[PDB]
C-alpha cells in the first residue's frame, strides 16, 4: 500500500491577491452545494448516455461530451469526440424544389 | 557492430565533453554496451567527476552506481573514494546519506 | 445635437456618395409624459439612423422590429443592474453608521458599465473617435473613387 | 383513441416522485444468455447513498467519495460494470472550472478595480448569471438562508 | 393554420390576435430542429466524430430523441411541481420565532442603511 | 480619462442619437428616476455603441457573402449569423 | 398516427429542412406528440398573465413573458401593425 | 580595410514609346517565352549583359537582372534593336529605375538582440512572421535585413548612392553591437 | 509536438515533460479543426468548396489581423520590447537559438505532414493550398506563445556541505493545472460584451484562441 482539505482554499487563494477572504455559514456551504448538484447532474445523464450506446457496460467519454455539449465546459485531455459534420442542409431534390416555388411565390409568382 | 567503430564512437563521445541532453543519450546507451570497451567506457566516467558539479548529473549519477556494480578493481576503488569524501567525517551524517538522500536506483541483483 | 449632427452629415454624405457611386454603374455598363408606440417609433427612427453601412432602413422590416426589440432588451439589462447594486442590502454597499461607503456613488456606475458591455470607460471615447474618423475615412475612399471615375469617363 | 399504446405513460405528479425517489436495481434477466461476467449488485446502490458527500464537510470531495457515490447512480440508472478512474479526475477538473467561474463573477461584482465577501453579493450575481447554475434544488434552497 | 385555431378551440381561448400561430409555429420549427440535430449527434455517437475514423449512417430512432430532449428539460420546460422540496425547505424556514413585538400603532421599518432613502441620485 | 466623460455630456457638444425624452422612457420603465442628465445620456451612449458593433459585425459578414475582392439588403442570414456570433440565440423561420 | 399535427409533412417538412433521410415514422409520431405538449404548456402559462392583465384577447407579450418565465429563449420580431397575409 | 556594398539587381523600367505587336515579335525573337490564358507580354532576354526583359504592348519594357545602373541601360538600348530592327519605332526613352539591392558583409556576427530592443524604433522580430532581424530607415528609405552572420541586404534604393548612404551609417551601429 | 516543445521555448520558458506537449498538441489540433470546419461551412454556404484566406482572416476578426497580414505579406508594445530588451545576451550561441524556433514552424516545408496529422478527411472533393497551410503555422504559433504567457502568469501568481548529486541545473515550472487555468482563462467566455444577455437561462457556444 502507500505511506498515509487544501482544496477548496488553493481553489480562492490563487483567484486574488487583495483578501477576498470569504465567510464560511453563509457563502461556502452554498458552493459545496453547487460542487455536488453538478457531480449529481452529470453523472446522470452519463449513465445515460452510456446505456444509449446499445452495450451495458461502464461510463467513459461521455462526461467529455455531455459537458463539452450542455455546460459550456471543454476538457483538452483524453477524449477526442467532435461532430465531424456540417449537418448540410439540403437533401436530395423536392426541398430546395420548394425553396425555389416560394421564391418565385415572393419574387413574382 | 565491431569493436573499432565503437571505440571510434568512444573516442569522438570523448571530445564532446571537453547538447547535453544528448550527450545523456549517448553516454546511456553506451551503459547497455556493459554487457574491454567498457573499461575504455568507465575511464571516461571517472575522469568526469575530476574535472568539475554544476554540470548536469543526469548521465551520472545512473552511470556512477554502476561503476561500483561491475566488478573492476582500480575504478571501483577509485569511483567510491570520490563519494566517500564528498560527505562528512562523522557517522551519523554518513548514516543519513544512505538512506534519507542518494536514491538506489537498482532494482536488480545487486 | 453634436452626435445627431454629426450622424446627421455621415447620412448626407453617404446618400450623395451612393448615389454618385450608382450613376456610375450605370453609365460604366452603359457601354414630457410619453408611451409606449411612440418611444418604439422614435428608436426605430434612430436606429435607422444608426445604419450607414447599409442604407437608411435599406433591409426587411423583420429586421428592423428584430433590432428595436434587442436594444430595448440591453437597454433595460443596463438599469436593471445598476438599480441592483444600489440596492445592494450588502455591508459591501450600503452607507456606514460612520457615512463610510466602502464604494462611492460612481464605482457603481463604472462598475454596472462594466458588468454589462463595455469594458472601460475610455472606449467611448474611443468609439467616438472611431466614428468621426469613420466618416473622413469612407468621404476619402468614395472621394477618390469619384475622382478615378470622373477620369475613366472622359 | 389514446395513444401511447405501450405498457403506459404514466403523467400525473407523485408516481413520477417516488418512482423517482427511491433507489432502482438494475437486477438482470438470463433468457440464453445475458453477457457481463460481473452479477449485478445493489448493496452498490446503498453504500453510494450513505457518502458523507458534499456541504457537510468543508472541501470539494476527493476522488474515492466521488467514486463510491458513481456506482451507486450507474447502478441505480440501469448500467453495469467499475467506472475506470479516470471518470473521476475530469469531473473533479470540470468542476474546479465551474467554481472558478461563478466566483470570478462575484469579484467581478464586488470591487471594481481591502474588502471580504458575503452571500448578498453572491445572490446578486446570481440574479445577474443565472445561465451559469441549472435551476432547482439550489436556488430555492438560497432564498432560504438569506 | 388552421389547425392552430383548432387547437385553439381546446382552451376556451377564441380570441387571439393573428401573430401568435405564426410565433408558436416558428418556435415549434427551432425547437424540433436543435432536438432532433442533437439527437443527430448521438446517433454518431453509438456508431463509433474524430478528425476521419468512420462514417456517418442515419437511423435515429426514439431513444436518441429521448436523449436530446432530457437534456433540454435539465435547464427548461417548468416541471412537475416539486411539493417536497418545498414543503421541507418551508419546514426549515417556518422553525424559528416569530418577533413578538410591539411597534405601537404606526409601522415599523427597517433601520437606516438598509432603507433607501430614495433621493434624487447624484455623484 | 473617466471625469472628462462627465464634463463633456452636459453641453451640446456631445448628445447622444436616441433623444432626452426615449431614455427617460425606458429609464421610467425600468425604474429608475433622477434629476440628472449625464448618466441617461450616458446609457444612450453605450446603447449607441453596442448595436453600432452589430451594424459593423452585419457589414463584414455582408460583405464576405460573395465577390469578395437591387442594393445592399441585410438580410436574415446575415442576421443569423452575427446575432448567432454574439449570445443572441437562432433564428430559424421557415415556410409552410 | 397518434395525434393532432401530422407528421408524415409537419415532422417531415422539418428534418428533410435540416437534411436527414432517415426519420422512423413512429419517432416523428412521438416528436408530434411532444411538441403539440409543448404547445399546451406555454399556452397555459400565457393564460395564466392573460387572467391578470384581467382581459382576453391574449396578446404576443403574454406569450413573450410565458417563454420568459419557462428559463426558454425569447423570440423576437413580432409587431401588432403591419397585419399578416 | 574597405567593406563596401555590391550590387545584385537593378530592375528598371523603360518605355520603347510605341505600339507592339507582341505576337510578331515574339515569332521573330523566337527564343521569347510568349503564352496564351496569362501574362500579357513577351519575355526576352541576352546572355550578357545577362538580363531578362518583360515587353509590353503598351510600349513599355522592364528590364531585370543588371549589376549597375551602366549595364542595366546597356541591356536596355540591346532591347529597342531586337524591337527595332523588325521595323518598329522603337524609340528609347524615359529609363527609370524602379528598385537597387545591395548585399554586404561586415565579417564579425552581430548582437541583434540588444541592436532590436535598443532600436525598436526601426528594428524588427517576429519569429512566425519572417526569418531573422529586420531594419527600416527613414532617411533615405531603405529596408535592411541584418543577419548574424554579419550579411545584410539593403532594399528599396531607388538610386545608387543611397545604398552607400545607408550603409555607412548603419555600420557604426553594428560595430557597436559586434559579438566577439 | 517537438515543433511546439520549440514554440513552447520560443515563448519564454523551459522543459515541459512530454505529458504538457501532448496536451498541448491535443489544444492546437482541436483549435484548428474547428477554424476549419467554420471557414469550409461558410465558403459551401456562399457556395465554393475551395478554401481561402479572405474567409480565414475575417474568421479572426480582431486585432488578430494586423499580425497575420504581415506574415502574409512576408510570403502594450513598449512590455513586449522592454522583456525583449531585457533578453539581450550572447554565448553558448544565445541569440542563435532564438531563430531556430522562428524558422521550424510546419509551415517552413514539413506541409505534408502537419496537414495529414491534423485534420484531412473533410473537403474530400477538394484540397486546400500552401498559403493556407503557412497561416495556419502562424496561428498555432500566436496560440502557443499566448498560453505559455498565461501559464507563467498564473505561475508567477502563486508565488550544509553540497551532495554533488543535485545538479543544481534542473527545474519544474509547467504542468498540466497551469495550462489548464491559463486556458480557462483564455476561453474568457467573450469580451462578455457577446454574452450580455444577463438576465435569462440556457447557454453554449464554441470559442477559438
Amino acid at each position: 500500500s502507500q505511506p498515509s482539505l487544501k482544496e477548496l482554499l488553493r481553489n480562492v487563494g490563487a483567484d486574488e491577491g487583495d483578501g477576498e477572504t470569504v465567510i464560511d455559514g453563509d457563502v461556502e456551504e452554498l458552493l459545496l452545494d453547487l460542487a455536488d448538484e453538478f457531480v449529481t447532474s452529470v453523472t446522470s445523464f452519463a449513465c445515460r448516455l452510456a446505456k444509449h450506446r446499445k452495450v451495458d457496460n461502464i461510463d467513459m467519454r461521455d462526461v467529455q461530451l455531455h459537458l463539452e455539449r450542455n455546460w459550456n465546459i471543454r476538457v483538452p485531455g483524453y477524449a477526442s469526440d467532435e461532430i465531424r459534420s456540417v449537418r448540410k442542409f439540403q437533401p436530395t431534390a423536392g426541398y430546395n424544389q420548394k425553396v425555389q416555388g416560394v421564391a418565385i411565390s415572393k419574387s413574382v409568382n | 557492430v565491431d569493436k573499432d567503430m565503437l571505440l571510434k564512437v568512444i573516442n569522438i563521445v570523448t571530445e564532446w565533453i571537453f547538447t547535453t541532453k544528448e550527450k545523456a543519450g549517448i553516454l546511456g546507451k553506451m551503459m547497455i554496451f556493459d554487457l574491454e570497451l567498457s573499461k575504455k567506457f568507465n575511464q571516461v566516467i571517472v575522469d568526469i567527476f575530476e574535472s568539475k558539479h554544476t554540470e548536469l548529473t543526469a548521465r551520472m549519477e545512473t552511470a556512477f552506481l554502476f561503476g561500483t556494480r561491475l566488478s573492476d578493481v582500480s575504478i571501483r576503488k577509485k569511483l567510491m573514494s570520490i563519494l566517500s569524501d564528498s560527505l562528512e567525517l562523522d557517522i551519523d551524517k554518513r548514516l543519513f546519506y544512505i538512506i534519507k538522500d542518494q536514491n538506489w536506483e537498482y532494482l536488480s541483483d545487486y | 445635437g453634436m452626435n445627431k449632427k454629426f450622424n446627421e452629415i455621415i447620412h448626407l454624405m453617404q446618400q450623395i456618395r451612393r448615389i454618385c457611386f450608382k450613376i456610375s454603374l450605370i453609365r460604366q455598363m452603359q457601354t414630457d409624459k410619453l408611451d409606449s408606440d411612440v418611444s418604439y417609433n422614435s428608436l426605430k427612427r434612430s436606429i435607422s439612423k444608426i445604419l450607414m453601412a447599409n442604407g437608411f432602413e435599406s433591409t426587411a422590416p423583420f429586421c428592423s422590429d428584430v433590432i428595436t426589440q434587442i436594444a430595448e432588451n440591453y437597454f433595460g439589462n443596463l438599469v436593471k443592474t445598476l438599480k441592483n447594486h444600489i440596492e445592494s442590502k450588502s455591508i459591501n454597499k450600503v452607507m456606514g453608521d460612520a457615512k463610510f461607503q466602502k464604494v462611492s456613488n460612481k464605482d457603481i456606475l463604472l462598475l454596472s458599465l462594466l458588468e454589462n458591455g463595455v469594458e472601460s470607460p475610455d472606449a467611448l471615447y474611443e468609439y467616438y473617435n472611431e466614428n468621426i474618423v469613420k466618416q473622413i475615412s469612407k468621404l476619402e475612399g468614395l472621394k477618390s473613387r469619384l475622382s478615378s471615375f470622373l477620369a475613366e469617363l472622359l | 383513441t389514446r395513444e401511447s399504446g405501450k405498457k403506459g405513460m404514466v403523467n400525473s405528479v407523485i408516481t413520477q416522485t417516488r418512482q423517482a425517489l427511491i433507489p432502482k436495481v438494475p437486477v438482470v434477466t438470463r433468457p440464453t444468455n445475458v453477457p457481463g461476467n460481473s452479477v449485478q449488485w445493489a448493496q452498490d446502490v446503498i453504500h453510494g447513498f450513505q457518502a458523507l458527500l458534499a456541504s457537510e464537510i468543508y472541501e470539494l470531495p476527493e476522488m474515492d467519495n466521488l467514486r463510491t457515490r458513481m456506482t451507486g447512480i450507474s447502478r441505480e440508472h440501469g448500467l453495469i460494470g467499475p467506472v475506470d478512474d479516470s471518470v473521476i479526475e475530469i469531473m473533479l477538473i470540470g468542476l474546479e472550472q465551474h467554481l472558478k467561474g461563478i466566483v470570478e463573477a462575484a469579484i467581478d461584482i464586488v470591487k471594481y478595480r481591502r474588502h471580504t465577501l458575503t452571500i448578498e453579493d453572491m445572490y446578486d450575481t446570481l440574479e445577474q448569471y443565472p445561465y451559469l447554475v441549472e435551476p432547482g434544488g439550489t436556488l430555492l434552497r438560497l432564498q432560504s438562508v438569506m | 393554420v388552421r389547425l392552430l385555431h383548432l387547437i385553439f378551440a381546446t382552451q376556451n381561448i377564441y380570441s387571439y390576435q393573428d401573430h401568435v400561430p405564426l410565433q408558436l409555429m416558428d418556435f415549434a420549427y427551432r425547437y424540433t430542429t436543435g432536438t432532433l440535430q442533437d439527437a443527430t449527434i448521438y446517433s454518431d455517437h453509438a456508431h463509433a466524430s474524430n478528425a476521419g475514423n468512420a462514417g456517418t449512417n442515419a437511423q435515429l430512432t426514439t431513444e436518441d430523441i429521448r436523449l436530446a430532449i432530457a437534456a433540454r428539460t435539465n435547464y427548461q420546460f417548468k416541471p412537475v411541481p416539486p411539493k417536497e422540496l418545498l414543503l421541507e425547505l418551508a419546514a426549515e424556514r417556518n422553525k424559528k420565532p416569530l418577533p413578538a413585538v410591539i411597534p405601537t400603532w404606526g409601522i415599523r421599518l427597517p433601520p437606516e442603511k438598509y432603507c433607501l432613502t430614495g433621493k434624487d441620485w447624484v455623484l | 480619462t473617466l471625469e472628462e466623460i462627465l464634463e463633456m455630456m452636459e453641453d451640446e457638444e456631445f448628445t447622444p442619437i436616441i433623444p432626452d425624452a426615449v431614455t427617460d422612457y425606458y429609464l421610467a420603465k425600468n425604474g429608475f428616476e433622477t434629476s440628472d442628465i449625464k448618466i441617461k445620456r450616458i446609457l444612450a451612449l453605450a446603447t449607441q455603441k453596442f448595436i453600432s458593433d452589430i451594424a459593423q459585425d452585419a457589414y463584414e459578414y455582408s460583405r464576405i457573402r460573395s465577390s469578395s475582392s437591387n442594393k445592399v439588403v441585410l438580410t436574415m442570414d446575415d442576421l443569423r449569423s452575427a446575432l448567432g456570433e454574439y449570445g443572441i440565440n437562432v433564428k430559424r423561420p421557415n415556410f409552410y | 398516427s397518434h395525434t393532432l399535427w401530422s407528421p408524415s409533412d409537419t415532422v417531415k417538412d422539418a428534418a428533410e429542412s435540416l437534411g436527414i433521410f432517415n426519420l422512423n415514422e413512429e419517432a416523428a409520431k412521438n416528436l408530434a406528440m411532444d411538441i403539440e405538449y409543448r404547445i399546451h404548456e406555454i399556452l397555459d402559462q400565457a393564460s395564466k398573465f392573460m387572467r391578470h392583465g384581467k382581459r382576453r384577447t391574449l396578446h404576443t407579450s403574454d406569450i413573450d413573458r410565458a417563454l420568459k418565465v419557462l428559463n426558454l429563449e425569447p423570440l423576437y420580431g413580432y409587431d401588432v401593425s403591419r397585419p399578416l397575409v | 580595410s574597405g567593406i563596401v556594398p555590391t550590387l545584385q539587381n537593378i530592375v528598371a523600367t523603360v518605355t520603347l514609346g510605341c505600339r507592339l505587336d507582341l505576337k510578331t515579335v515574339a515569332l521573330h525573337a523566337r527564343n521569347a517565352e510568349y503564352n496564351p490564358k496569362r501574362f500579357a507580354a513577351v519575355i526576352m532576354r541576352i546572355r550578357e549583359p545577362k538580363t531578362t526583359a518583360l515587353i509590353f504592348a503598351s510600349g513599355k519594357m522592364v528590364v531585370t537582372g543588371a549589376k549597375s545602373e551602366d549595364d542595366s541601360k546597356l541591356a536596355s538600348r540591346k532591347y529597342a534593336r531586337i524591337i527595332q530592327k523588325i521595323g518598329f519605332a522603337a524609340k528609347f526613352t524615359d529609363f527609370k529605375i524602379q528598385n537597387i539591392v545591395g548585399s554586404c558583409d561586415v565579417k564579425f556576427p552581430i548582437r541583434l538582440e540588444g541592436l532590436a530592443f535598443s532600436h525598436g524604433t526601426f528594428s524588427s522580430y517576429e519569429p512566425e512572421l519572417f526569418p531573422g532581424l529586420i531594419y527600416r530607415m527613414v532617411k533615405p528609405k531603405i529596408v535592411l535585413l541584418i543577419f548574424v552572420s554579419g550579411k545584410i541586404v539593403l532594399t528599396g534604393a531607388k538610386q545608387r548612392e543611397e545604398i552607400y548612404q545607408a550603409f555607412e551609417a548603419i555600420y557604426p551601429v553594428l560595430s557597436e553591437f559586434r559579438k566577439m | 509536438m517537438e515543433i511546439q516543445q520549440m514554440m513552447f521555448v520560443s515563448g519564454e520558458t523551459n522543459d515541459p515533460p512530454v505529458e504538457t506537449t501532448s496536451l498541448i498538441e491535443d489544444i492546437v489540433r482541436s483549435q484548428v479543426v474547428e477554424i476549419v470546419l467554420h471557414s469550409s461551412q461558410t465558403a459551401l454556404s456562399r457556395g465554393t468548396k475551395s478554401i481561402v484566406p479572405e474567409d480565414v482572416i475575417f474568421l479572426i476578426r480582431h486585432d488578430k489581423a494586423k499580425v497575420n497580414r504581415l506574415r502574409t505579406y512576408l510570403s502594450s508594445l513598449k512590455r513586449l520590447k522592454t522583456n525583449d530588451e531585457r533578453t539581450k545576451n550572447m554565448t553558448k550561441e544565445e541569440y542563435v537559438h532564438w531563430s531556430e524556433c522562428r524558422q521550424a514552424s510546419f509551415t517552413f516545408r514539413k506541409a505534408k505532414r502537419f496537414r495529414e496529422w491534423c485534420g484531412l478527411s473533410h473537403l474530400a472533393e477538394s484540397r486546400p493550398s500552401d498559403d493556407v497551410i503557412d497561416i495556419l503555422g502562424f496561428l498555432t504559433f500566436e496560440m502557443v506563445c499566448s498560453i505559455t504567457e498565461e501559464a507563467l502568469i498564473v505561475k508567477m501568481l502563486e508565488e550544509r556541505k553540497h551532495l554533488f548529486d543535485g545538479p543544481d541545473k534542473d527545474v519544474r515550472p509547467i504542468t498540466s493545472g497551469h495550462v489548464l487555468e491559463a486556458w480557462r482563462r483564455l476561453q474568457k467566455r467573450n469580451v462578455e460584451k457577446k454574452a450580455i444577455r444577463n438576465f435569462q437561462g440556457g447557454k453554449l457556444r464554441s470559442r477559438v484562441q
